[PDB]
């Protein structure tokens, strides 16, 4: 019946040290040399966040996976792979950070299909 | 560079492109109008210049 909150810091290393394992045991790769099963990995890991219903008791667990990009490259294979689940994405610019602009949220390009929902009613209007 | 870098700078310049192209498109405009005005307004100044070149003296 409690409410936590879950940080994971690099899913991109965490992507690499499976590639890594997959590679040492001469698995077949797949693009950028990453094993086939590496979406069926972070989907597990990720569909365990829920709320869970008053029958349940009613507790809840939010996660905030963190992926980071090269050069900015969000077409990548971890990048699209994550941002496919989450149901929403913060994209944070070195652009908006050295011109003063920091935290350095971009609210054009960012989501959240859950907003309004998880508001109160004065922030909503 | 960057890819997307790139498109974006290359997206920016074709929008300053086709802002700078409907300006000219409007200036060339403002021009042929104001050409009319210069021709009509040439005749008064003939006029006003052949009657005053002698009665100011």
């Amino acid at each position: 019946g409690k409410h936590v909150l879950v940080v994971y810091d690099d899913l991109s290393k965490q992507a690499a040290a499976y590639r890594e394992l997959s590679l040492l045991l001469r698995r077949p790769p797949g693009r950028e040399a990453y094993p086939g099963d590496i979406f069926y990995l972070h989907s597990r890991l990720l569909e365990r966040a829920a709320k869970l219903s008053d029958a349940k008791g009613g507790g809840s667990l939010t996660a905030l996976p963190f992926v980071e990009t090269q050069a900015g490259d969000i077409s990548a294979y971890i990048p699209t792979n994550v941002i496919s689940i989450t149901d929403g994405q913060i994209f944070l610019q070195s652009d908006l950070f050295f011109s003063g602009v920091r935290p350095a949220i971009n609210a054009g390009l960012s989501v959240s299909r859950v907003g309004g929902a998880a508001q109160i009613k004065a922030m909503k209007k | 560079a960057s890819l997307r870098d790139i498109k974006t700078r290359i997206n920016a310049t074709k929008k300053t492109s086709q802002i700078t192209k409907a300006m000219e498109m409007v200036s060339t405009s403002k021009l042929n109008r104001a050409e009319q005005n210069a021709k009509s307004f040439v005749p008064y100044m003939e006029k006003i210049q052949e009657v005053v070149a002698n009665v100011a003296l």
